[PDB]
DNA sequence: ACTCTCGATG
RNA sequence: AUCGAGAG
């Protein structure tokens, strides 16, 4: 669907770090662990709930309806 | 489920605070038994928890391809390279104490599955409800708000017990039961009761 | 035809199903308003008033116990041995 | 009252796959004709080869266990290694050899001796220093 | 066989069950829905026409409550639907069908029902949430897991009825079974794993924890212990602290191996007046064993008793588990370097050894055993090494383990797992086979495209050097596919033959029991047993016993 | 002072690592357990939907909207809608704040959480304000919206504690770890080989003295020294985090000194 | 095979003697063999134990056989009960089987046999023959729904 | 979805033991259980 | 261009398969494990890649050589009966019955299989931190 | 994502499941029982 | 379905009173007390700071249910000295400690940066 | 000599010597004649039939033999004097208890044990994984296999 | 020759 | 009513 607002585990806010994870992707071309990093992801259950997520809403807003 | 053949229901729900916790805080989301593990040779399950622990912390995907020559030694050493015990344990603490467990656990990310079986839609209860038209005996289905059939194993079990007035109760005032009028010479149903 | 008060030959002690039996009735005479032939102390529950009366063999029943023949022997709950 | 006391002079120790608690064996530097077996907490009260270990058996120095409040109570011991256990079990090897079996929680203990004022009774202290 | 001698009922339940520690024996979880649905008719008494008067004052959707109200002529009221729901004058004589409330007597049931004990009198506790809940110890009798298994719970309607199932039916009557005169229940997976964690000799608890162990015993004395330990620290074993569980007059003597009254290894069991003398306590003693703990506590100070110590006992081992912690991880599968060496180098020498078996059976040199082919000679021995070398690979694993190995622990405790699983999971899987036999030629001499023809070797007709640890070769995972693949199917046809049987088993000796003359007979009157089990003893009430007069020499027997 | 002792080693907006000194084991766990769920926080509790033409459901929308970290500054001079003799909410009790996004370019408009718009009287109450920790200023992403898709909504926050649901969750993850070099033997580490060489060392371990060997097991000793480092999300400051978790603790224990005076009537 | 043997001192010790397996079995020309021992001579087929040795000991071989399948697979089942179902086995002078071949042709009630496979013919050939049922059997009384004489219901209660 | 698109039934001497000549067409793990096991089976 | 072959088992009996390429050539790690040396040499075929023995839902197991044939079996089984996303158009179809995964995720641990089987963009499950423990015993 | 190969039958999606059976026109010898007359059978079913 | 309310874990019910004293009938002067609404985050400290006291011969509590957020706790001590005092004392104790906590803590929170 | 049993000897003595706290330096307050016939007039007890007739007592006697043997083989003079020590009260205590776990251990009349054999054979054969055996050779038995599997000779 | 749970089509 | 899939 969309990226979970905090993380299960903890509960650490994930939501706002979603896009900035993608630009840190294609615009400076890192890594996912050093972008992850850089987002103040140390704990590998937020940057499991970062990483692990998948943007199925994107593919949802290609219907018209 | 896991994706090891490993199954199991919800036993309870603790919160954070009730829940066992590593130094860095972290708090499993998911606790399950070890007795799960020798019995059932599962060791894939554990390796998929040690690989996705690896993959986890540097932000890798870890191939877990069946024929390769990926080891559970390469993985080891991949974890410990990121700062934590190389078979995956790691020290907790107790969340309704603080103490610390003696002894360590193995604890880490492992994909885990909801399977389509939840109690809401399995549960069931009835206590004198519709019945069919043919045998006079409660519907079938948990849907038509039917009853449970107390099978021949069941009536079994009840005369193994010795307890016959429960096999009476169940096969009569819990089912069906019937009045009927029988003539005392040829002994049939054929009696016209025109009662009143 | 019957069979005599004296040469019995079954057991004097009451069966674990003849207890059951007689504590159901019992508490079944009990559960209807019916007159308890002991001190209640408190107690509400049928089951458990008809346990301190079978406890004081104060149960004015009767087992009548069949042989495969078709003879059968009477035995009193105030005369049966209770050993369970 | 005392029941016994002795000195005796530590033979082995032995971690039978333990960490904690190890097996003793000594025997008395009086009695040709007395030795003990006996297990000991190390983690506590280390026992080293070839020690010389003061040993006392007691009945009193039942009720719950106080704490040791304050104290400003009689201990009636200045030990260094003080147990409580049961006796169960009077092994008679020869008409001038009589053993004895304590249990302390699970730590056991042989004691075999010669001439005895050990009952089987639940009072049984056992206290060693030095 | 459809209507007659089984029919849907009223007044049952079906849920998915779960376990629960804090539970006792006797017990079933009931989920509040279905204890505001199941109901009961009770008649209005002096005794209990206030209670009554309240639970109709209650009606249904609160808990506890009533359905129904039955008057004399025989009319039934609805407390959800009539005006008067509000105002009732409950008359001496009426009937009131209310909610199921606590310590009510159930049927517990579990499909199939094999033997008695799957169906069991428990006592009602209404609890939160949609699940039967259940007592672990209770586990083995019904033969119930929770990996999505679901229960049938079923009520009685009539005071002679839940007579019935209270004084018959009931739980702790079933703790000893006379099926193999023996108890049916016991201690085991956590609470297990636990107790002999606990029982250890390395195991001392301080103060504070002790207290709280003692608290959580229901049937505590308030009298604190004195402890195994005074100076320099006072300190209690895991026996003493575990020793008030176990009730007074309480005697077990056990002596296994080397056990000789002071047990150098803590082996065996002497426990006196209830108190844990020496040894660790594990599945030989707390489990559902002969002469186990639970055996003599059952036959000695009763079921009840026995129950409660169930309760007992899985409060105290769960609560110290709980603060000590167990687990397990891949690291309780891995043997060290050199122990890998010689396991390998096993299979070496074992694979060389069939190797020279085999060119001595292509040499002609090869002399069958009287009675059986060259071919089928020289097919045992193969097996019969590599079995050789999986036995001795494993062992040789399991020797490598140390005391701290959690699976090993699980092993010694017997909570769960055996000495094959350590030899699979980090030595050698071994041999599979199918039919009896090993990996026979699908394809014309040959097991597979990736062989040549009429390759007899062991990595070819399904051998696995690999361990699960390891990991299996595409040839060793596909043969093992092919026996787990028979595994399955011949479960599935097992457990239908075996369903067939046990019907065929109860319909020929239905009618049979035993009349008041301790005949054994029919409904013919037919005498199958003059004397039943040509003794007239009850299964339940026999203990196996040594006669101490058959055995030893004339001189000793003299002596 | 004259008790307990603590020593920041670290500190930030976000984050505070420190050491307790001179506790009890039972206290420090309470007080993490206390600053895990019993701290009262703002956060949406009722959502009224008027109309949701986007893809995610309206109650999928409602749990993110529920767990969006919001001001609770002075959340306690807010009251709980429990104890307000209001009818349903107020602004003694809650803060309303709207939701209205709409479809406008051709591209994907994102809706976040910059986008709630507070309705209610706040009062001089420092407080309903959707915290944002976003570098561009955007905060949590809620929902995307396509060309002429709209969400428009309403958001009723009430005070709550993490106890009742996690969103109330004013604290992310504690570290807590006493003891670094297992002198006090709490735990009996697994190994294979050597016990030291493959537990790796806690950074904690630079703040205490290593065993020696010579030395013998120290039995009287007991759990003095802590360290903690607690991590806010947003609504409480860590300071004001761990501190009202301290008069949280104090206060319950209170209530129960209060009960005990409370029993002796009559 | 290893066997326990009553040494003339006393105890019990360890004779191991030379036994003779087979693949293939005729008894009744087998024991008769000039050279082995008549006496202990065993077959797994109760069926030529009972042809040749009688019905008693075809009687101790089926529940030997029982035994050793229930002790094979490592359980334990007491006496009583493998006893009773091998007694009810021998009792009618043969060896009866547990199908619709061997119990369900006894003269037993009719509704009782009906219950267990063959359940319509039952009923017709009873029903040309005229039978009579006691109505004391288990399954007979469940048809009825009446209290069956089990257990509780072994006997009455009266009032005295 | 996927699994059901490619799967196989099998109508009525051993048809439901993975044969060898099963490698690389039929998926030797995936099969149902308790009646239809080796029966049924998947590409 | 004749670097392919469709063989079926008939013809799979009279041909000499390869398990992989590296077996046309001509001290050790003993974490690995130990695989057969090449005792034949006529090769006709060589597999593509051994993974290719499973189906669709048995690709979705990870590591299943390091496991008991019955429980990759059992897990091939409830892989059928799991949650998630099974089409994108899920909110335009009038499904009986439809069930949707909250938050899907991509497992850590994934097959070179599941590329081909869409599994990582329309994943069944959820990344959960486990934690193998005897805690409260519930 | 949608892979196709089913019909659509009254709104209602459908698969056909492969059917396995024996192939025609292949020669087989089979051995036969003990108790039976004859020892082997050679049989082709034709299509 | 069948799953009660959060609120029911800290809010107290219809009639439920937060403590229940409750006279122990096992060892002489000796007390349980009834804990409702409360969970091992007070019972543990309590129990913790009531060992403190060496006029106290036993303390300790327990939770019968996690299903339920309730706690028993048990307490003896010595003749001539009432357990709801050594409760005070402990509480009071509790408090005083988390206070000076609390002081040290912005004292020490007032001298950082960043 | 390990055989199934009713009536625990072992337990009851081992309780005798704990109920009455017996020490093993002290003279029994017995005779000859309080041991032996004591315990032969327990067996007199002992009853499992209680008819008046011939037959009825033979059955008796032969139902309780095995049970007897056990009961002399462990309650001899010398085995009561000398091993257990016992005293006139505990050796008193030790008959009435055994007599009374004995009545006890009898099978009550009613007992549908027909269905209890029938479960307690085919329940334990469903936990059921060289000749035939298991299941199959169970179902040979039951079905009276005219033609077995695995027929065997064994001959001594 | 064991209990359940859904779906489909007449 | 039948059939199909699934749960222990
Ligand atoms: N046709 C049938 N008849 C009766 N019971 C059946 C059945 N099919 C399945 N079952 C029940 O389903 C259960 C399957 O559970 P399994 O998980 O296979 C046991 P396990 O995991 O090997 O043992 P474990 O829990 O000791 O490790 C069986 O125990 C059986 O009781
Ligand atoms: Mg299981
Ligand atoms: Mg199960
Ligand atoms: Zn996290
Ligand atoms: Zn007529
Ligand atoms: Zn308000």
């Amino acid at each position: 669907m969309i990226v979970p607002v905090r993380c299960f585990s903890c509960g650490k806010v994930v939501g706002d770090k979603w896009e900035s994870y993608l630009n840190l992707l294609q615009e400076d071309e890192l890594d996912e662990g050093t972008a992850l990093s850089r987002l103040g992801l140390k704990r590998y259950c937020c940057r499991r709930m970062i990483l692990t997520h998948v943007d199925l809403i994107e593919k949802f807003l290609r219907y018209n309806p | 489920a896991s994706r090891h053949g490993q199954k199991g229901t919800i036993g309870i729900t603790y919160r954070r605070e009730d829940m066992p916790f590593t130094a860095e805080g972290i708090v499993p989301d998911l606790i399950i038994n070890p007795h799960a593990i020798p019995s059932r040779m599962t060791v894939a399950h554990l390796i998929e928890c040690l690989l996705s622990k690896v993959a986890a912390l540097s932000g890798n995907e870890g191939d877990a391809s069946p024929f390769t020559d990926i080891t559970v030694e390469g993985i080891s050493k991949l974890l410990r390279e990121h700062g934590y015990q190389s078979r995956g344990f790691e020290v907790m603490y107790n969340g309704h104490t603080g103490k610390k467990l003696m002894a360590q656990i193995f604890f880490g990310p492992t994909y885990y599955q909801r399977l389509r079986h939840m109690v809401d839609d399995k549960i069931h209860a009835r206590a004198r409800g519709p019945m069919q038209v043919l045998t006079r005996q409660p519907v079938e289905g948990r849907s038509r708000d039917g009853g449970l059939r107390f099978g021949e194993m069941e009536r079994d079990c009840m005369i193994a017990h010795g307890a016959a007035s429960f096999l009476k109760e169940r096969l009569m005032e819990a089912s069906d039961a019937f009045r009927v009028h029988i003539c005392g010479i040829c002994g049939l149903m054929t009696v016209i009761a025109k009662l009143n | 035809k019957a069979i005599p008060k004296d040469q019995r030959a079954t057991t004097p002690y009451m069966t674990k199903y003849e207890r059951a039996r007689i504590l159901g009735t019992r508490a079944l005479q009990i559960s209807m308003n019916a007159p308890v032939f002991v001190d209640l102390e408190g107690e509400t529950d049928p089951l458990r008033i008809a346990m301190k009366e079978l406890a004081e063999k104060k149960i004015p029943l009767v087992i009548r116990r069949y042989l495969p023949d078709g003879s059968f022997e009477d035995w009193s709950v105030e005369e049966l041995i209770v050993d369970l | 009252n005392t029941l016994f006391d002795d000195i005796f002079q530590v033979s082995e120790v032995d971690p039978g796959r333990y960490n904690k608690v190890c097996r003793i064996e000594a025997a008395s530097t009086t009695q040709d004709q007395c030795k003990l077996t006996l297990d000991i907490n190390v983690e506590l009260f280390p026992v080293a080869a070839q020690d010389s270990l003061t040993v006392t058996i007691a009945s009193s120095l039942t009720r719950s266990w106080r704490p040791p409040q304050a104290g400003d109570r009689s201990l009636a011991d200045d030990y260094d290694y003080v147990m409580y256990g049961t006796a169960y079990k009077f092994e008679e090897v020869s008409k001038d050899l009589i053993a004895v079996y304590y249990s302390f929680g699970g730590l056991l203990m042989r004691l075999e001796g010669n001439y005895l004022n050990n009952l089987k009774q639940e009072n049984a202290y056992l206290l060693i220093r030095r | 066989r459809g209507n007659l001698m089984g029919k849907r009922v009223d007044f049952s339940a079906r849920t998915v069950i779960s376990g629960d520690p804090n539970l006792e024996l006797d017990q079933v979880g009931v989920p509040k829905s279905i204890a505001k649905t199941l109901t009961y008719p009770e008649v209005v008494t002096p005794y209990n026409i206030d209670r009554l008067t309240q639970l109709v004052r209650n009606g249904p959707n609160e808990h506890p409550g009533a359905k129904y109200v039955i008057r004399d002529s025989g009319d039934r009221i609805d407390l959800r639907y009539s005006k008067r729901a509000g105002d009732i004058q409950l008359q001496y004589g009426w009937k009131v069908e209310r909610h199921i409330m606590d310590n009510d007597p159930v049927l517990f049931n579990r499909q199939p029902s094999l033997h008695k004990m799957s169906m069991m009198a428990h006592r009602v506790k209404v609890i939160p949430y949609s699940t039967f809940r259940l007592n672990l110890s209770v586990t083995s009798p019904y033969n119930a897991d929770f990996d999505g298994d679901e229960m049938n719970l079923h009520v009685p309607q009539s005071e002679e009825t839940r007579a019935e199932l209270s004084q018959l039916c009931a739980v702790p009557l079933q703790i000893v079974s006379p099926q193999s005169n023996k108890p049916c229940m016991g201690i085991v997976q956590d609470t297990l794993c636990g107790i002999r964690k606990l029982t250890l000799r390395d195991t001392f608890i301080e103060l504070d924890q002790v207290l709280n162990m003692l608290y959580w015993v229901p049937d505590w004395d308030g009298v604190i212990p004195t402890p195994a330990i005074i100076k320099p620290k006072p300190l209690w074993s895991g026996k003493q602290i575990l020793s008030v569980a176990i009730p007074n007059g309480i005697h077990l003597q056990r002596f296994d191996e080397g056990t000789t009254l002071l047990s150098p290894k803590d082996n065996g069991m002497l426990i006196i007046d209830g108190q844990i003398i020496f040894g660790v306590v594990e599945k030989k003693t707390v489990g559902s064993s002969n002469g186990g703990l639970i055996h003599v506590v059952t036959r000695e100070k009763g079921p009840q008793v026995c129950a409660k110590l169930f309760g007992n006992i899985q409060k105290v081992v769960n609560f110290w588990l709980l603060h000590n912690g167990f687990s397990t991880g891949i690291g309780d599968t891995i043997a060290d370097g050199p122990t890998m060496r010689e396991i390998t180098e096993t299979i070496a020498e074992a694979k060389k050894k069939v190797l020279d078996v085999t060119k001595e059976a292509q040499a002609n040199l090869l002399t069958a055993k009287h009675g059986m082919t060259l071919r089928e000679s020289f097919e045992d021995n193969v097996v019969r090494f590599l079995n050789e070398a999986r036995d001795k690979a494993g062992r040789l694993a399991e020797v490598n383990l140390k005391d701290l190995n959690n699976v090993k622990q699980m092993v010694m405790a017997g909570s769960k797992g055996s000495f094959i699983n350590i030899a699979q999971m980090s030595a050698c899987v071994g041999q599979q086979s199918v039919e009896g036999k090993r990996i026979a030629f699908g394809f014309v001499d040959r097991t597979l495209p990736h062989f040549s023809k009429d390759d007899y070797s062991p990595e070819s007709k399904g051998f696995v050097e690999n361990s699960y640890l390891r990991g299996l070769t595409p040839q060793e995972f596909f043969f093992h596919a092919m026996g787990g693949r028979e595994g399955l199917i011949d479960t599935a046809v097992k457990t239908a033959e075996t369903g067939y049987i046990q019907r065929r088993l109860v319909k020929a000796l239905e009618d049979i029991m035993v009349h008041y003359d301790n005949t054994t007979r029919n409904s013919l009157g037919n005498v199958i047993q003059f004397i039943y089990g040509e003794d007239g003893m009850d299964a339940a009430h026999i203990e196996k016993q040594s006669l101490d007069t058959i055995g030893g020499s004339d001189a000793a027997f003299e002596k | 002072e004259e008790g307990p002792q603590v020593k920041i080693r670290e500190a930030s907006k976000d984050n505070v690592d420190f050491i307790l000194s001179n506790v009890d084991l039972a206290m420090a766990n309470s007080l993490r357990r206390v600053m895990i769920a019993e701290i009262p926080t703002l956060a949406i509790d009722s959502v009224e939907v008027e109309t949701n033409t986007t893809v995610l459901a309206d109650e999928f929308i409602a749990h993110r909207l529920g767990l969006i970290p919001l001001q609770s500054m002075d959340i306690e001079q807010l009251e709980y809608s429990r104890d307000c003799f209001c009818e349903d909410h107020c602004d003694k009790c809650s803060v309303v704040l709207t939701l209205q996004a709409f479809g406008e370019s051709e591209s994907t408009t994102n809706v976040y959480s910059k986008d709630l718009v507070i309705v209610s009287n706040l009062m001089g109450r420092n407080i309903g304000h959707p915290i944002i920790q976003d570098k561009e200023g955007n905060g949590v992403l809620i929902c995307k919206l396509r060309k002429g898709q709209e969400l428009k909504l309403t958001c009723v926050a009430k005070k709550g504690i993490a106890k009742e649901h996690a969103k109330w969750g004013p604290a992310a993850a504690i570290e807590f770890e006493y003891d670094p070099w297992n002198k006090l033997k709490h735990t009996d580490y697994w190994y294979e080989q050597d016990s030291a060489k493959e537990w790796p060392q806690s950074k904690n371990c630079e703040y205490e003295d290593p065993p020696n060997e010579g030395d013998p097991f120290d039995y009287k000793a007991q759990a003095d020294t802590f360290y903690m480092n607690v991590e806010s999300v947003g609504s409480i400051p860590v300071d004001q985090v761990v501190v009202r978790g301290i008069d949280t603790l104090q206060k319950k224990v209170a209530s129960i000194l209060l009960a005990l005076t409370q029993m002796d009537q009559d | 095979y290893d066997r326990k043997v009553p040494s003339p001192t006393g105890e019990y010790v360890k004779e191991p003697e030379w036994v003779l397996e087979t693949d293939g079995v005729n008894l009744s020309e087998v024991m008769t063999v000039p050279g082995i021992d008549p006496t202990r001579i065993y077959t797994n087929s109760f069926i030529d134990i009972m042809e040749v040795l009688g019905i008693e000991a075809g009687r101790a071989a089926l529940y030997k056989e029982v035994y050793n399948v229930i002790a094979s697979d490592g359980s334990y089942v007491n006496y009583r009960h493998m006893a009773l179902l091998v007694d009810v086995m021998t009792t009618q002078g043969g060896l009866t089987s547990v199908t619709r071949h061997g119990f369900n042709r006894s003269n037993t009630g009719a509704l009782m046999r009906c219950s267990f496979e063959e359940t319509v013919e039952i009923l017709f050939e009873a029903g040309a023959s005229a039978e009579l049922d006691d109505c004391r059997g288990v399954s007979e009384n469940v048809i009825l729904g009446q209290m069956a004489p089990i257990g509780t219901g072994a006997f009455d209660v009266m009032i005295d | 979805t996927l699994s059901h698109l490619r799967r196989t039934n099998t109508p009525i001497a051993k048809p439901r033991q993975l044969h060898n000549t099963h490698w690389g067409l039929v998926c030797p793990a995936e099969t149902p259980e308790g009646q239809a096991c080796g029966l049924v089976k998947n590409l | 261009e004749g670097l392919v072959e469709y063989i079926d088992a008939e013809e799979e009996e009279s041909i000499l398969i390869a398990m992989q390429p590296e077996d046309l050539e001509p001290d050790v790690d003993p974490a690995k494990r130990i695989r057969v040396s090449h005792h034949a040499t006529t090769f006709t075929h060589c597999e593509i890649h051994p993974s290719m023995i499973l189906g669709v839902a048995a690709s979705i197991i990870p590591f299943p050589d390091h496991n008991q044939s019955p429980r990759n079996t059992y897990q091939s089984a409830m892989g059928k009966q799991a949650m998630g996303v099974f089409l994108t158009n899920y909110n335009v179809r009038m499904d009986t019955m439809a069930n949707i995964l909250y938050y899907p995720q991509k497992p850590l641990g994934t097959t070179r299989a599941m590329e081909y089987l869409k599994f990582r963009e329309l994943p069944a499950g959820q990344n959960a931190i486990v934690a193998i423990a005897c805690y409260s015993g519930y | 994502f949608d892979m196709g190969g089913y019909f659509i039958i009254n709104g209602s999606e459908k698969v056909l499941i492969a059917q396995e059976r024996s192939a025609g026109n292949i020669v087989q010898v089979f051995k036969k029982a003990a108790p039976s007359p004859i020892s082997h059978v050679a049989e082709i079913r034709s299509a | 379905m069948n799953a009660p309310d959060r609120f029911e874990l800290f809010l107290l019910g219809e009639g439920e009173s937060k403590l229940k004293i409750d006279p122990d009938t096992k060892a002489p002067n000796a007390v349980v007390i009834t804990f409702e609404k409360e969970d091992h985050t007070l019972g543990n400290l309590i129990r913790a700071e009531l060992l403190n006291d060496r006029k106290v011969l036993f303390a300790a509590y327990k939770v019968e249910h996690p299903f339920f957020a309730r706690f028993k706790l048990r307490i003896q001590t010595t003749e001539g000295y009432d357990p709801k005092d050594a409760l005070k004392n402990a509480c009071n104790s509790i408090i005083n400690k988390l206070g000076a906590l609390k002081t040290n803590f912005e004292t020490e929170w007032n001298l950082q940066t960043l | 000599a390990n055989w199934p049993l009713p009536v625990n000897i072992r337990r009851i003595i081992q309780n005798a010597q704990q109920t009455f706290h017996i020490d093993h330096t002290k003279p029994s307050d017995l005779t000859i004649k309080d041991i032996v016939l004591g315990v032969k007039d327990l067996q007199e007890n002992l009853l499992v039939l209680r008819g008046k007739n011939e037959i009825i007592q033979n059955a008796q006697r032969d139902a309780v033999t095995l049970f007897c043997c056990l009961l002399r083989s462990r309650l001899a003079t010398r085995r009561v004097l000398q091993e257990y020590r016992l005293t006139k009260q505990a050796f008193d205590w030790v008959l009435s208890n055994i007599e009374a776990q004995f009545l006890r251990s009898v099978v009550h009349p009613g007992e549908m044990v027909g269905v209890l054999a029938a479960q307690s054979i085919g329940e334990p054969a469903t936990q059921m994984t060289k000749v035939t055996s298991g299941v199959p050779r169970l179902k040979e038995i039951l079905n009276v296999a005219k033609n077995m599997k695995t027929p065997s000779l064994t001959v001594y």
